[PDB]
């Protein structure tokens, strides 16, 4: 359910995302494993 | 200007409305222009449902507070058809939850508008709110929503609430404790601004639907109705009424009017309950003589205190004596007296003449114990009460 | 102060610590999250201005 909620939200899985434009975004992990990155770390931390 | 093109216009609007709402957007990407368009297009139940689906997060977004409030009030004022879409919109609205005080006040005004939109909105909202309260999805706004509904309709809201309690009691499971706590807390938040007499009348009204007419615990339902009536009788006492009773016990004539009006309501409710027992209760079901006498003792508050609290233990031990004394000390009515005598003389009604006359004696003594110059505690115009009393002693010319 | 009012009248409201969790005043904290959150020792004494 967490995976589905993030996928619905503005999260981009690592395979699609451009490797270059990656420093700016904040990485997100679930149970250790890396799922993807998000441009704005805010507005989702408080939402969660 | 588009009477001939109404269907095409509605479908065409809904097309792009669905497109825009379905497009995956971040919260900040929502446009106040889009919110205004939705507000203007709320005339359609589909638009009002799509809006209420995500209205909670739109309100939570501070940047969209005013347009979202406008959308909410437009939805409320356009929700006047009481359709299935309207019911779903009400369900979504009650699911919504609002933290801010100002937002809560605006929501309450919008709920007033929604109730005014259609008459059945009141009953539907009460039913949904009480269902939510019974379920585990309690909304911290349910109590104040019901408070505002009662304010809007001080009588029809109690009536709907009473029928819903009847539907809960008819339900197979024993909702006695939950209903008692529910009404207790509801009264607590509403600060007792509820017409207890009107609510009791709503509970008293017979139900004609096959679900009630085929209920296989009719006797249990009647018993539970009596129990909840006694609980409402208890709750009728406020802190102010407690103070007035204390003052009367001490002989002080301070705020006696509150106590007198309360006792008048109590007596009227007791008369209504006696009328119901006499007329409708036999029609609904044929209770055993012991159960019928027990219910009569309860409604007249001549029953043992233990049975009152044996279920939920409420009220606490301290409050029981005071509440019982206060409710027992009430005036009597000629209608109550004549109904008691008629029931006693009624062979078909399982009440012996001796028991009926003994109960009448006890109640008359209790009313006389309410000696008050300013209150017509004992007022009877008909002299046929004497004849009925004398007949009650007739032996079956010899009398016991 | 409202919540404690209902809580103190237990065994009648069926009011539960789980219901408190639902009300969202209290929450579970693990050590990882504790690492990056300030703590107020005594609300009666610390948070007060």
């Amino acid at each position: 359910p967490i995976l589905e909620f993030l996928e619905e939200w503005s999260m981009e899985n690592l395979e699609e995302i451009s490797p270059a434009a990656i420093a700016d975004a904040t990485k997100i992990f679930v149970n250790g494993c890396w799922v993807g990155i998000h441009k704005d770390p805010e507005q989702l931390m408080n939402t969660l | 200007r588009y009477e001939e093109l109404a269907e095409s216009v509605e479908e065409y609007v809904l097309d792009m409305l669905r497109d825009q709402l379905n497009r995956r957007q971040p919260i900040d990407n929502v446009s106040r222009n889009l919110l205004r368009l939705l507000t203007s297009t709320c005339g359609y139940k589909e638009v009002r449902l799509l809006a209420v689906q995500k209205l909670e997060m739109w309100l939570q977004n501070p940047k969209l507070t005013r347009p979202a409030q406008d959308l909410l009030m437009s939805v409320c004022m356009n929700c006047n058809t009481h359709g299935s879409e309207d019911m779903d919109v009400i369900s979504h609205l009650i699911k919504i939850r609002l933290k801010p005080k100002v937002l809560l006040n605006h929501f309450m005004l919008c709920i007033r508008e929604l109730l005014s939109a259609h008459k059945d909105n009141l009953g539907t909202t009460i039913k949904l709110v009480i269902f939510n309260e019974l379920s585990s999805a309690r909304n911290p706004n349910n109590m104040q929503v019901l408070y505002t509904a009662l304010q809007h309709s001080s009588e029809l809201a109690p009536k709907f609430l009473a029928m819903v309690f009847q539907d809960l009691l008819t339900n197979k499971d024993d909702y006695l404790r939950a209903s008692r706590a529910l009404l207790r807390e509801i009264i607590k938040q509403t600060k007792h601004e509820i017409n207890f007499q009107a609510f009791c009348l709503g509970l008293m009204q017979e139900r004609k639907e096959p679900q009630y007419l085929e209920m296989e615990f009719k006797e249990r339902f009647v018993v539970h109705i009596t129990d909840v009536l006694a609980v409402s009788m208890m709750l009728g006492i406020t802190a102010q009424v407690k103070e007035a009773g204390i003052a009367w016990d001490k002989g002080e004539k301070r705020n006696l009017e509150v106590l007198r009006s309360f006792q008048n309501q109590i007596a009227a409710i007791q008369r209504d309950a006696v009328w119901w027992l006499h007329t409708v209760v036999p029609s609904i079901s044929k209770l055993a003589p012991k159960d019928y006498v027990h219910c009569l003792h309860k409604v007249l508050f001549t029953e043992q205190p233990e049975t009152y609290y044996k279920w939920d233990n409420w009220p606490p031990e301290s409050d029981r004596n005071f509440f019982l004394r206060l409710c027992s000390e009430v005036p009597i009515l000629e209608d109550t007296l004549m109904r008691i005598l008629v029931i006693g003389l009624s062979r078909e009604l399982p009440l012996g003449p001796a028991d009926a006359m003994e109960l009448a004696d006890h109640l008359v003594k209790r009313a006389a114990a309410v000696q008050a110059d300013d209150v017509e505690v004992l007022k009877v115009g008909r002299t046929q009460l004497i004849d009925a009393v004398l007949n009650l002693c007739t032996y079956h010319n010899l009398a016991i | 102060k409202r919540h404690i009012d209902q809580l103190k009248e237990r065994e009648y409201n069926n009011y539960s610590w789980q219901d408190l969790v639902a009300s969202g005043v209290v929450e579970y904290i693990d050590t990882l999250e504790e690492e990056t959150v300030m703590l107020a020792m005594t609300p009666d004494d610390l948070q007060e201005k």
